[PDB]
Parts: structure tokens; C-alpha cells; sequence
């Protein structure tokens, strides 16, 4: 709203303006850690800024209270301030108490200026209306559906904040119940930070291959979240690979020849660098139609392999030392058999980029060596800051693999992401065969106290990968009613269990308007109430640290709470 | 019968490729790429300071660019829609169709920083404002061929009966003015192995480029690839065709006897003494989507003989004398065209009178080698008409020396009285 | 063997890097008060350049 | 010490604390202007990303002060980031 | 010391690139740097101001090797490819070679260094391929390597000859041939009575 | 005391001199102990130098400009320029 799509590069242009100086380094530049489409986004902007020659700072940070301490560390002599995937649904000026008498600088002539300026940019849709509206230094960017959605929402809000009799009181009123109408709705992203900032390079026309593939990655982080999204940005990303596509097709193989390819990219487990039959297991849609938990879906697994034809052994070793022909012959056995059983939307597209000999890679599989890179890159409070601090280092360690040098850092991302692909499938397995989600009508409670992985699942990359082996195995079976779900994973050191809220979605066939996370709102109210300690620092609302035994009544209250 | 198609500067064919330049100029190289029969349009900038890249999808497809420092046109022949784009953007890129008659087509387009040039293939001319307001509707001979320097502007008219003509006008702001109407062009067309049969089918006239010099002089490639400027156009009474570049022979030179049909030459602009051009290589005449950097290529006049040059080749060898006849040649008429720039047009930079004064220079010092080459001869009347033909008395005193070199007493005794002449 | 020490053009060197210097130092207060930074950087670079240089054939010395 | 006492002798000691008094005095006089202990490696690269080996903290620059927060990667010309490179503080981005 | 050890014989790769970026080299500029007689400055005191200065967009000009990558570094500088190196050039000269076992064909002194460098940064700006001058690159290198075997077969006290050899040749064989001559001179000497 | 007009200085000459740090606050404080002199006090700045000279000398610490101890540092320095008057 207070940044045009179109007015994206012009914002770009007034912050290059104002911190542009061989003389001084006057930018800074916050990116939330373990962020993919923020991370995505950030390195676009980096390579902009380096482009543009303007010294810059990059700070990852975990959570709002991080912000808030980082935002008090802030130099003077930058001035201008950039939000990478964050702090879009708060009010960030409410948050951090800024005071735009107090930043503004030359306020008069009826220009608006200050010595920092805040830029804001966040994947979900809802924005809070002070953000957007009340605060200057806060400079919203959108999309325009925030607009659109919020043109009667704006017209209320300024009218409330105008008024200030029965007439005025039914008027007020009308203005409150838009304005709480906006509020207490479900969180939900309607597009990428990556998607806008490859909008505002496009406007420059500073788009190429590279920011695309960046772009596409961040989609594809996007897409398990919201499949319905990721559609929708899935014809434009084809659309911007065929302009920026080299004329020359069909190339003689060289080292330096690179290429974007849109090509299917089966819902399979890192086919190209797993085994056939290991990349079919770990698939969370293949584990959700098969019941592949059961021993009766591993066995139907074995079944499909024999009706396609397949050798057991052949489908079990390693893809890459497949057979040739059985690689081509793989999507007509794909198309035969997945019908048979009925998993034909495991039949699917995807971007994959090539570089010569260094080949082709797909998004999701990069997306997910990134993820694991993001997981395992590396007085209780310290130890969580210390932890915070290893999560910073590997967000920096991913956004070193996205240079396309440390294909080997992605490498090792990628074996991280099969191992800890392979501990959530085990995890989830034990936890089907435990029963530990409970239906309480009102949401579905899990909570872990067995020892493995729980100091992954504090780790909430990987409690949110579980949470999504859950989910799809809950969305493919049609009697689990599609409910809020709550996991709950203690690490023993710090002895708090991280709660975070996971909306139910449609299963893979489906494709209805996503549910809205109740989570968020639901935990604030409950720890608001609750005398239970409960951690909202982070920058996920959802997600929550409270004490072990806090959780347990917390969790009564929370099944207690309206809002779920 | 001749086939009217759309012309864009420095155009190329989509041909097997998908995409293809729609137009190619100093100012920038415009590429078109085919997005599911969308054709994508991207607009690159050679001075990257002035200007920045952009590239938008059209659905157009329009066949028409053309590409001015205030803005970039584009035009739809057959559905007659033209976009007109202005660099900076400020003002929006307005775009309108125009009434195309049946079987009649843009054969090409100019844009001006106040105005917009629109011609058809049934002849029929409408001028337009940088607004797109239209400022004047007219018909003409079929102009196949519109380019516009700033405010001056060289057309080619050209009809089955009508032949080749060339209309020349400087416009500018106001008072505008045509200093030529369809002049005929002394320039042969292609004859219609396959390349360059589809080449003409992409463009008809053949013409690879047509384009005004960076001083403003009007100037053309035609399909026999030498090249052509018209010297003194200032006085159109006076004004010629110089055949100022022989691309053709300059590439067999440089290949020094050998006879390549690959290569090309493909000229976006031509620079002062020093033609840019991307030398095409390989079947197709256009050049690939990739842009090599232009080949700079200093005018060379065609009096050089390729039977005397292959008797010198028995990395091509030039006699002496036939290298001083040619430099001569091509530093008078480089000294006529500066000297017409600076009375006109002024000085764009400060050099150029020094330049002029160097040029000067070294057509006295090809002069004189002429004259030695006359004392060879011993003929004592073509010495004293090189003498006479020397414009500097100073180089008139390097003459006299050369004849006292030659030992030639009837030389020596007229230089001596034209040192006299010159002093009076 | 040691060369002869060429106390002339040693010291012409060392005046104009001085002067260049101070002439960047007086650009950079002009720009902290056209605008292009490359040129300065070219100067910088090329004063970087002849100072190692300088300081190679000393310390070799 | 331009930018194990126990191995060397005490007469060592003192005339390498003489010789590390000479350089600084050698700098601190004439041909002051060049950074005599300044790294002897041509200046391959005007412009290098920097990030800390170490998190030092806040740093010095020409203009400016830089947080050396662990894992915090900059753009910064190669002159102003060699001095920290020879702290140790920052090490290839 | 000051000098390092390895430094204190031979020149560093590194320092012979640094002379081969002392070498100029031509480019074609993007930037119209020169001012219409109807602004920042080179002034640099090393080298000449005035090409830089009136550099104009797509005019072929000469500068340092240094400054020519460093410009090459931004979109604005695209660097001219050396005539020798062209695919027919590095033909011809193997041909040479081939032709002439015992003498070298004429390529720069810094052929090695430069056509690294090229390859390194102007890729893009060569005409021909980047491949095949590399492969023509590196069957040169193999000729002369082989041609410098030889000659080292054929080393003498007294004095040696090497006319076309690389300046990185050069640098690479001065350790081992210097201490190999000098340890013959050596002998010879306390052979002498 | 315009510890900003005082910032490159005290950069250059703390630390092209020695290689050591200088923290922002530490200017500041260098700031406020020239402006103990109402005007600018010129000889103040070789009177600093001293001090980073002699603080070098004695504490021989990086990071001299965190000013707790250069504080300290600057009094001793004072009182070595009393003795020497």
C-alpha cells in the first residue's frame, strides 16, 4: 500500500539516495534466519547492492526481541533500515516504540523525511493496519491485494482515528467492527518475498536467469505451505524463464553452458540424488495414499514396483547408478502405474536449472539441501542464544551454498536433508503407530518426549518438517477431519517444549481456500492468561517455547481457548 | 513483381530461430523473442550510464522498431498498431492503430524527439506528435525505408514505376523542411544462396542498414554492402554519393586474397572515419541473437585494383603510389564533409577543428608522395599539377625540396613561382 | 649488487604522491559536503600501486 | 609487530623489541604516506567481500563502523578490510 | 627478512601478472567519459588520464590491463581480443612449431599469462570460442614444455638462448636452470687450474 | 567536543600509526578532552599522539579506544605534560 508494486523500484532508488556514498557505508540490511524466501529475497537484494556499489550490513536474526535488540545497536550513520520476510503482520513501529517526530528531518513544504527509514516486506498477507498506514518511518511494500483488501479497511481506520454523540458512537462503531473484522483472522501468505523482490528487478529490468532460479526457490519453499499460491506463481516463473531463455537450444554440452529447465519434477523424495524405491518412501504424499507406515503400505510399495516392472533391486539402487534406459523408460512406467494406484498427482512440474557438467538441479531438492543446511549448519537462555547464534551461522552457511561454487556445501545440504528426511519419516511412523495426536475436537494434540530427534524438533525447521509428514498423512486419509494441529517437542537441556501451531490443508488431489492458523492468536491469548512462561520473541507467532510442565496446563487452556 | 515488407534498421529475420533483433542501433540493439507466439521484446542500451535496459512481452509482436534517444517506437505492419515508447517513460508509452487499407502495410518507421513517422506500403505517409497527436496525413511513393536523426529525417521511396528515390528533410522543432523529394538512389538491388534468398524475403530492398552518420550525414548499406554516403547534402544542388566504404573489397584485403563467403558486414552506426559494424559470419547474413562487439572499420575508397593487388600477392600488398592516391582521395573528402560539419552543424567537440587541420596535413603529405611519384616519372607537368593541387604553401616548400630531389629544373623554377603565387 | 640510489626522481615521485593524496583528501571533503567516485578510486588504486612499489624497491634496498 | 618470549634469549627479546622500535620509527617520519608494514602483496583486487573469522565486534573503517557479528559477510575495498585481515578478525567474506 | 625466500630468486606468478597488467590493452567503452563541447577525472599520475577521459561508447581505446579489467569488472568495458589471440592465429603458430622443432614461435612473452587471464574474465568478448582457444592454448604449452626439454638435454655453461619462450616459462625455469648452470659453472672452475 | 570532525583524525592517527582500534565512544571521549580547550587546541593532537604513544608503551593492549582505560591513560598523560612544563 505505502509502496506500489510498481513504486518498489522507487522505493530502491529513494534508498539508494540515501545511503548511497563511496564515502560511508549508510545501509544496513535485517533478513529473518531460517527463512527461505527471505533468504532467497536478501540475496537478490545483496547482488543488487553489490551491483550498485553501496556498502551494506547483513545481520540474520531469529526472532522480534532479536530485532528489537539489533534495532538498538542501529548506527546513525545508516540511514536507511530493509525487513527481509518479517514483521509485515505486527505493527513494527508499535513493536519497537519508534517515534517519527523524533526520526523526522526537514518534515517542512509538505515532504516527509527522516534520518533512518524502515522498509518492510513479509510472505503473509495480513499486514496490521498501523504498520501499513500509521507509521511513515514503516514503509509497507505489497503486492496490491493488501490494497485492495484494505481500501475499506483504510477508509474505516482513518475515520476511527479521525472520530473522536449516539450518531458518532453508531459511526465509530461501524469503524471498530471493519477494523476487528480485519483483525483476529487467520495468518496466511499470499505471496513470496523473493516473487516481490524479483517484481521490483523486473521494474528495473535488472531480472536474469540467476534471480529467477532465486525467485522460483523461493516459490518452492512457498508451495508445501500453500500449494494454491505456488500454483499461481508457477505459470509466471514459466513465463519468465521462456523471456529470459537463450536462443540456442539443444547446446553442445559444455562446462560454462547454463540453462533454466522447466521440466516434470515428480512429488518424489530427491529422486535424482536417492535410489528410485528410497526416493518413493520418503516421499510424505507416497507414505500418506500408501499408509506406507504400515507394513501393508511398505508392501504395496513393493507391489507397485512389481506391476511397473521394475526390479525391486533396480527401483532400490542408487538413481544416479540407474540404468539408461530405465531412466527413460521411468516417466511412461510413472504414468502407467501411478493411475493403477491412484497417485497420479505425484506427477508433477518443476524448474530445474543446468550449468554444463555441473548439470541440473531442481528446486525442490535444492530448496530442501537448503532447508537441512538451515537445520544442522552446525543459564538456559544462553544456551538459546548460542543456538540462535548456530542458526544464524547456518543461514549464512546456506546462503554460501547458493553460490553455485560450494556446489559441494549444497551437496552436504543435500545429505542433511536425507538424513533428517529420513529421522522425520521415523519420527512420524512411531508417532502413527504411538497414537500420540489426540483429536480434542477443538484441535490435534502431540506432544514428544521420546529421545530421538527432540533436539532436532527444537530446531523448528524440523518440527515444522514432521509437523508436514503429519499433515499429509492426515490430509490423504479422508476420515482424520482436517483440525488445527499442535506439536509440542522438549528439549531436555532447556526443558521447554516448542509448540507450534499447524493449520490442516486439503490432500494433494484437492486443490478450496487453506485453512487459517488460529494457533497464533490462540497461544497469545493463552499465555496472556496462563501464568505458564511462553516465548512469542521469535518471529513466528505460532511457534512457542513453554516449560515442560508449563505445557501441560497451557494445554488445557488452550483447548480451552475459543480462538481454536 | 517486388514484395513490400516492413523495414527495420539493422533488422533480422527470426529465420529458424525463434527470436530474432527486431532493430540494431548505436543507441541500442532491440531483441525479440518468441514466447508462445507472444513475441517478448527486450530494448538494450549500449551507453548503460544514459539509459537502463528494458524488456517487456508483446503480444503484439509488433515488426516495426525503431529506436530514438527520447524513445523507442514500435509498429504492427499488418494490423497497423504502433507503440511508441519514450526512453525515460516519464510520459506514458502511448500506442494507437492507424488506417491500413487492404493489402496495405507499415514498410517501416522513424521516430523524432517531437513527432513520429509512419510510412506505408501503399505510400500513404501520416506524421504524428512525440504526444502521438497526428500532425499531418499525406501520401507519397512507397517509402520503403524511414530514418530520422534527431529532427532530421532521410526516407527511401521506392515503387515499381517510381524506381528508387530518396527523400531527404530536416524538420526540427519548427519550420520543417525537406531538402530532397524521392531523389533517386543510385543503388542495386539484390538479384533473386538460400540464406541470403531468405534474407531478401525478410528484406525485400536488401538494404542491411539504413542510417544517418554520426555527424548527421545521410548514409546507407545496400544489399551489394558498399558503402554509401551523400557528401555536400547541405547544398542539395551540389550534393553526391561518395561510395565511401567498398565492404566487400576491405574484406577481401584483410583476408589478403583469399575469398570468403561466410563473413559478412553488418553496420548499426557509422562513427566519424570509422564505421561500427558487427562483420557477420557464417550461411546467415543477419547476426546471431548474441552481439558480438562491432568491428570498426576506417572508410577505404574503392580505387584499389584486386588484379593489381593479386599481382602484389603473386596480407594483401598496395603499391605505394595507389596507397597515396587513396589516402588522398578519402582525406579530401573527409576534409569537405568536416568542413561542411563545422560550418553547419558547429563543432559537437572541440577537436574536430584539429582534426580537420591534421587531415589537412596528411592529404598534403599524400599529395606530395603523389609528386614524388610524378618525379619518377620525370613527367615535370603532372609534378606541377600535384604542386598546384597541395594546399599548403608550407607543404609547397616539402614539394620543392622533392623536385630538387628529382633534380628537375622545369619543376623546381614553377614551384619557386608558385611559392611566389602563394606569397601573393 | 646494489644500485645507485636516484635521490632525484625518488623524491619527484614522493612530491607527486603528496600532492595526490591531498588532492583526493580535498575530493573526498567536497563529496562529504560532478559526483563520481570512480575517478577517485582510479586515483586511489594508482596511488596504492606506485606506494607498494615504492616500498618493495626500499625494503629491497 | 608492525601491524614465545620463553624461546628466545633475554637479549633477543630486547632486540627484537629494538628491531619492532625501528619499524615503527622507520614508519613514523619520513615515507610515512605508505604503510611500510603494509602487506607486500600487489593489490590484485580493489574490492573484496569481507566477513568475520571471529566476532570482534564493532570495527573501524575510513568512514563508517562495522559490527563484526559472526557470520556477517560485507563489500568493502580490499585497503580498508587488510588491516583487520591481518588482525585476524575477518577471513574471505 | 623482507624478502621471502622463494622471492629472493625468482618473481611470483602473482608478480608476473601484475607486470602483464602493467601491459595495455585495447577495450571498447560504454561510457561517454568525453564531454560535448555544447566532472570526475582520471588525473592519474602513472599512466594516461586523457584516453579515459575521452572514452566515448563503443570507441575502441587503449588502457592498462589493470584498469581495463577493473572497467571490465562493470557492464561498461568490453576488452578488444588480441589478433594472435584468434583460433587462426594459435593454428599458425603450431604449425610453426610442428615446423620448427628448435625454434619457438613468436607468441608474447606473457601468451600464457594473458590468454589465462582472458579466459579467466574475456570469455565473453571472444569471437571465437573460448574452448577451442584454450585447447589451442594448451597444445602450444605442450609443444614448448616438450621444445624446453629438449633444450634442457641440450644445456651448456656457458650461455643459453631463448627467444619466443613464454615470460612465465621463464620465471618458472629460472630456479632449476640458474642452479643447475651455476653449480656446472662451479665445477668447471675448480676444474680450472 | 565534535568527536564527529575529530573522527577521522583520531582514525588516522591512532591507527595508521599503530593498528589499533578505536572505538567511536573513545573519540568521543578524545572529543570531550579537546574541547577542555575552549578553541582549537592543535598541540592537543600531538599532546594525543603522546598519549597513544605512551599507552602503547605501558598497556601495550588492541582496542585502546574502549576509553576505560584510555581515560586513565589520558590523565597520566596530563600529568607527564604538567611535569614536563
Amino acid at each position: 500500500m505505502y509502496y506500489g508494486i510498481s513504486q518498489f523500484s522507487e522505493a530502491y532508488n529513494k534508498i539508494l539516495r540515501n545511503s548511497s556514498s563511496h564515502s560511508s557505508c549508510q545501509l544496513v540490511i535485517f533478513v529473518s534466519c531460517l527463512n527461505i524466501d527471505a533468504l532467497c529475497a536478501t540475496k537478490m537484494l545483496s547482488l543488487l547492492f553489490k551491483k550498485q556499489l553501496v556498502q551494506s550490513q547483513i545481520v540474520p536474526i531469529f526472532g522480534y526481541s532479536e530485532l528489537r535488540r539489533h534495532y538498538s545497536q542501529l548506527d546513525d550513520n545508516i540511514n536507511s533500515l530493509l525487513l527481509v520476510g518479517f514483521g509485515g503482520v505486527i505493527d513494527l513501529e508499535a513493536f519497537l516504540e519508534i517515534d517519527p517526530q523524533e526520526y523526522v528531518i526537514d518534515t517542512d513544504s509538505g515532504e516527509q523525511s527522516f534520518r533512518r527509514d524502515i522498509y518492510v516486506l513479509d510472505a503473509h498477507r495480513p499486514w496490521n493496519l498501523d504498520n501499513i498506514f500509521g507509521s511513515q518511518i514503516i514503509q509497507c511494500f505489497d503486492d496490491g491485494t493488501v490494497d485492495d483488501t484494505l481500501g475499506e479497511q483504510k477508509e474505516a481506520y482513518y475515520k476511527l482515528l479521525e472520530l473522536d454523540r449516539k450518531q458518532r458512537k453508531k459511526q465509530i462503531h461501524e469503524y471498530e467492527g471493519v477494523l476487528e473484522e480485519y483483525y483476529s483472522q487467520g495468518t496466511t501468505v499470499v505471496n513470496s518475498i523473493s516473487a516481490q523482490i524479483y517484481s521490483l528487478l523486473s521494474a528495473i529490468g535488472e531480472t536474469n536467469l540467476s534471480n529467477l532460479w532465486l525467485n522460483i526457490l523461493g516459490t518452492t519453499s512457498l508451495d508445501i505451505a500453500y500449494a494454491q499460491v505456488y500454483n499461481r506463481l508457477y505459470p509466471l516463473l514459466q513465463d519468465e524463464v521462456k523471456r529470459l531463455t537463450p536462443s540456442s537450444r539443444n547446446s553442445v554440452k559444455t562446462p560454462d553452458t547454463l540453462t533454466l529447465n522447466i521440466q516434470p519434477d515428480y512429488y518424489l523424495f530427491l529422486l535424482r540424488h536417492s535410489s528410485l524405491y528410497d526416493s518413493f518412501y520418503y516421499s510424505n504424499y507416497v507414505n500418506a495414499k500408501l499408509s506406507l507406515w504400515n507394513e501393508n503400505g511398505k508392501k504395496r510399495l513393493h507391489k507397485m514396483f512389481a506391476r511397473m516392472g521394475i526390479p525391486l533391486s533396480t527401483a532400490q539402487e542408487t538413481w544416479l547408478y540407474m540404468d539408461h534406459s530405465i531412466k527413460r523408460e521411468l516417466g511412461i512406467i510413472f504414468d502407467k502405474n501411478l493411475d493403477r494406484y491412484g497417485l497420479q498427482d505425484i506427477i508433477r512440474d518443476g524448474f530445474v536449472r543446468t550449468l554444463g557438467y555441473r548439470g541440473s538441479i531442481s528446486a525442490s531438492e535444492f530448496v530442501e539441501a537448503l532447508t537441512a543446511l538451515l537445520e544442522v549448519g552446525n543459564n538456559s537462555a544462553q544456551k538459546l542464544t548460542n543456538l540462535r547464534k548456530r542458526w544464524v551461522s547456518n543461514f549464512w552457511l546456506s546462503w554460501d551454498a547458493l553460490d553455485d561454487r560450494k556446489v559441494e556445501l549444497l551437496n552436504r545440504g543435500i545429505q542433511l536433508a536425507q538424513d533428517l528426511q529420513r529421522a522425520i519419516f521415523n519420527t512420524g511412523v512411531a508417532i502413527l503407530e504411538k497414537k500420540l495426536i489426540k483429536h480434542l475436537r477443538i484441535y490435534r494434540l502431540c506432544v514428544l518426549q521420546d529421545g530421538p530427534d527432540l533436539d532436532l524438533y527444537r530446531n523448528p525447521l524440523t518440527l515444522l518438517r514432521l509437523g508436514n509428514w503429519l499433515i499429509e498423512c492426515c490430509a490423504e486419509s479422508e476420515d482424520k477431519q482436517l483440525l488445527p494441529m499442535v506439536l509440542a517437542s522438549i528439549d531436555e537441556n532447556t526443558d521447554t517444549y516448542l509448540v507450534a501451531g499447524l493449520t490442516p490443508r486439503y490432500p494433494r488431489g484437492l486443490d478450496k481456500k487453506p485453512i487459517l492458523n488460529n494457533f497464533s492468536m490462540a497461544f497469545q491469548q493463552i499465555t496472556a492468561e496462563t501464568d505458564a512462561k511462553v516465548r512469542i520473541d521469535n518471529f513466528e507467532s505460532s511457534i512457542i517455547e513453554i516449560r515442560r510442565e508449563d505445557l501441560s496446563p497451557f494445554l488445557e487452556k488452550l483447548t480451552l481457548s475459543g480462538l481454536l | 513483381k517486388f514484395r513490400y515488407m516492413p523495414f527495420s534498421p539493422a533488422g533480422t529475420p527470426f529465420g529458424f530461430t525463434d527470436r530474432r533483433y527486431l532493430t540494431m542501433n548505436e543507441v541500442g540493439y532491440v531483441s525479440t523473442v518468441k514466447n508462445s507466439e507472444q513475441y517478448s521484446i527486450t530494448v538494450s542500451f549500449f551507453d548503460v550510464g544514459r539509459f537502463r535496459e528494458y524488456h517487456f512481452e508483446d503480444l503484439f509482436g509488433y515488426d516495426l522498431c525503431f529506436l530514438n534517444e527520447k524513445g523507442t517506437l514500435f509498429g504492427q505492419s499488418k494490423t497497423g498498431q504502433i507503440q511508441y515508447r519514450p526512453h525515460d517513460s516519464i510520459h506514458s508509452n502511448w500506442t494507437k492503430i492507424i488506417p491500413l487499407q487492404a493489402g496495405e502495410r507499415i514498410t517501416s518507421v522513424a521516430a523524432t524527439p517531437v513527432r513520429v513517422i509512419v510510412g506505408t506500403s501503399l505510400g500513404y505517409f501520416r506524421s504524428f506528435n512525440q504526444f502521438g497527436v497526428p500532425f499531418a496525413v499525406e501520401k507519397t511513393s512507397p517509402i520503403v525505408a524511414l530514418t530520422a536523426q534527431n529532427y532530421r529525417v532521410f526516407s527511401v521511396h521506392y515503387s515499381q514505376f517510381h524506381g528508387l528515390s530518396y527523400s531527404l528533410s530536416e524538420l526540427g522543432t519548427s519550420s520543417k523542411r525537406y531538402y530532397k523529394r524521392e531523389c533517386p538512389l543510385p543503388m542495386s538491388l539484390p538479384n533473386i544462396k538460400d540464406a541470403n534468398l531468405d534474407y531478401y524475403n525478410f528484406n525485400p530492398m536488401g538494404i542491411k542498414s539504413l542510417f544517418f552518420s554520426s555527424y548527421g550525414d545521410p548514409c546507407i548499406f545496400g544489399s551489394d554492402n558498399t558503402l554509401l554516403l551523400l557528401s555536400k547534402w547541405r547544398s542539395p544542388e551540389e550534393s553526391k554519393w561518395l561510395p565511401i566504404l567498398d565492404s566487400n573489397m576491405e574484406i577481401w584485403k584483410m583476408s589478403g586474397g583469399k575469398e570468403t563467403t561466410d563473413i559478412h558486414v553488418w553496420p548499426l552506426a557509422l562513427a566519424y572515419d570509422t564505421l561500427n559494424c558487427i562483420l557477420v559470419k557464417g550461411k546467415h547474413i543477419w547476426p546471431e541473437f548474441p552481439l558480438p562487439l562491432p568491428s570498426e572499420m576506417e572508410i577505404r575508397m574503392p580505387v584499389f585494383v584486386k588484379s593489381k593487388l593479386l599481382e602484389e600477392n603473386k596480407e594483401i600488398q598496395i603499391p605505394v603510389s595507389m596507397a597515396a592516391e587513396e589516402e588522398y582521395l578519402r582525406s579530401k573528402v573527409l576534409s569537405e564533409l568536416l568542413t561542411d560539419t563545422l560550418e553547419n552543424d558547429g563543432e559537437m567537440y572541440g577537436n574536430e577543428n584539429e582534426v580537420l587541420a591534421a587531415l589537412n596535413g596528411a592529404y598534403d603529405k599524400a599529395l606530395l608522395r603523389l609528386f614524388a611519384s610524378a618525379c619518377s616519372d620525370q613527367n615535370v607537368e603532372k609534378a606541377l599539377s600535384l604542386a598546384h593541387e597541395l594546399k599548403q604553401d608550407r607543404a609547397l616548400t616539402a614539394a620543392v625540396k622533392i623536385s630538387e630531389r628529382a633534380e628537375l629544373p622545369s619543376l623546381v623554377k614553377k614551384i619557386n613561382n608558385i611559392r611566389e603565387a602563394r606569397y601573393e | 649488487e646494489l644500485l645507485p640510489y636516484p635521490h632525484q626522481l625518488m623524491k619527484r615521485l614522493l612530491n607527486r604522491i603528496s600532492m595526490q593524496s591531498q588532492l583526493i583528501e580535498n575530493i573526498s571533503m567536497g563529496f562529504l559536503d560532478n559526483e563520481s567516485k570512480l575517478p577517485l578510486l582510479c586515483m586511489e588504486t594508482e596511488l596504492e600501486r606506485l606506494k607498494f612499489v615504492i616500498r618493495s624497491y626500499i625494503r629491497c634496498r | 609487530n608492525g601491524l614465545d618470549t620463553n624461546n628466545l634469549s633475554h637479549q633477543e627479546q630486547e632486540y627484537l623489541k629494538e628491531y619492532c622500535d625501528l619499524i615503527t620509527d622507520l614508519k613514523s617520519g619520513d615515507l610515512v604516506d605508505i604503510d611500510l608494514s603494509g602487506s607486500l602483496v600487489p593489490p590484485s583486487d580493489v574490492f573484496i567481500d569481507v566477513r568475520v573469522l571471529k566476532d570482534a565486534g564493532e570495527i573501524q573503517t575510513e568512514y563508517g563502523v562495522f559490527n563484526l557479528i559472526k557470520d556477517s559477510q560485507f563489500f568493502v575495498r580490499q585497503s580498508d578490510v587488510e588491516r583487520l585481515i591481518q588482525q585476524g578478525y575477518l577471513q574471505k567474506i | 627478512m623482507s624478502l621471502p625466500a622463494h622471492l629472493q630468486q625468482t618473481f611470483s606468478p602473482e608478480e608476473i601478472q601484475f607486470i602483464v597488467e602493467n601491459e595495455p590493452i585495447k577495450i571498447f567503452p560504454r561510457i561517454t567519459t568525453r564531454q560535448k563541447i555544447r566532472h570526475t577525472r582520471w588525473q592519474l599520475i602513472t599512466t594516461d588520464d586523457k584516453a579515459l577521459n575521452n572514452m566515448v561508447a563503443m570507441r575502441s581505446t587503449e588502457v592498462v590491463l589493470w584498469i581495463a579489467l577493473l572497467l571490465k569488472q562493470q557492464s561498461k568495458c568490453s576488452i578488444v581480443a588480441p589478433q594472435w589471440l584468434t583460433t587462426k592465429e594459435l593454428d599458425r603458430k603450431i604449425q610453426y612449431e610442428k615446423t620448427h622443432p628448435d625454434r619457438f614461435s613468436e607468441l608474447p612473452w606473457n601468451w600464457l599469462v594473458l590468454a589465462r587471464i582472458l579466459f579467466n574474465k574475456a570469455k565473453d568478448d571472444f569471437h571465437d570460442p573460448i574452448h577451442e582457444l584454450r585447447g589451442k592454448i594448451q597444445d602450444l604449452r605442450e609443444i614448448r614444455q616438450i621444445k624446453v626439454l629438449k633444450g634442457l638435454k641440450y644445456l651448456n655453461e656457458s650461455h643459453l638462448q631463448l627467444d619466443n619462450l613464454s615470460l612465465l616459462e621463464i620465471n618458472e625455469l629460472r630456479p632449476f636452470i640458474t642452479e643447475i648452470m651455476d653449480k656446472l659453472r662451479e665445477i668447471h672452475t675448480a676444474s680450472l687450474t | 567536543i565534535q568527536p564527529p570532525l575529530l573522527r577521522p583524525l583520531a582514525y588516522r592517527v591512532l591507527s595508521r600509526k599503530y593498528g589499533l582500534s578505536i572505538k567511536s565512544d573513545g573519540l568521543s571521549a578524545l572529543a570531550e578532552f579537546v574541547g577542555t580547550n575552549i578553541g582549537a587546541n592543535w598541540r592537543q593532537g600531538p599532546a594525543t599522539i603522546k598519549f597513544l604513544e605512551q599507552f602503547a608503551a605501558v598497556w601495550k593492549q588492541q582496542e585502546r579506544g574502549l576509553f576505560i582505560d584510555q581515560s586513565g591513560v589520558k590523565e597520566v598523560i596530563q600529568e607527564m605534560k604538567e611535569r614536563e612544563k
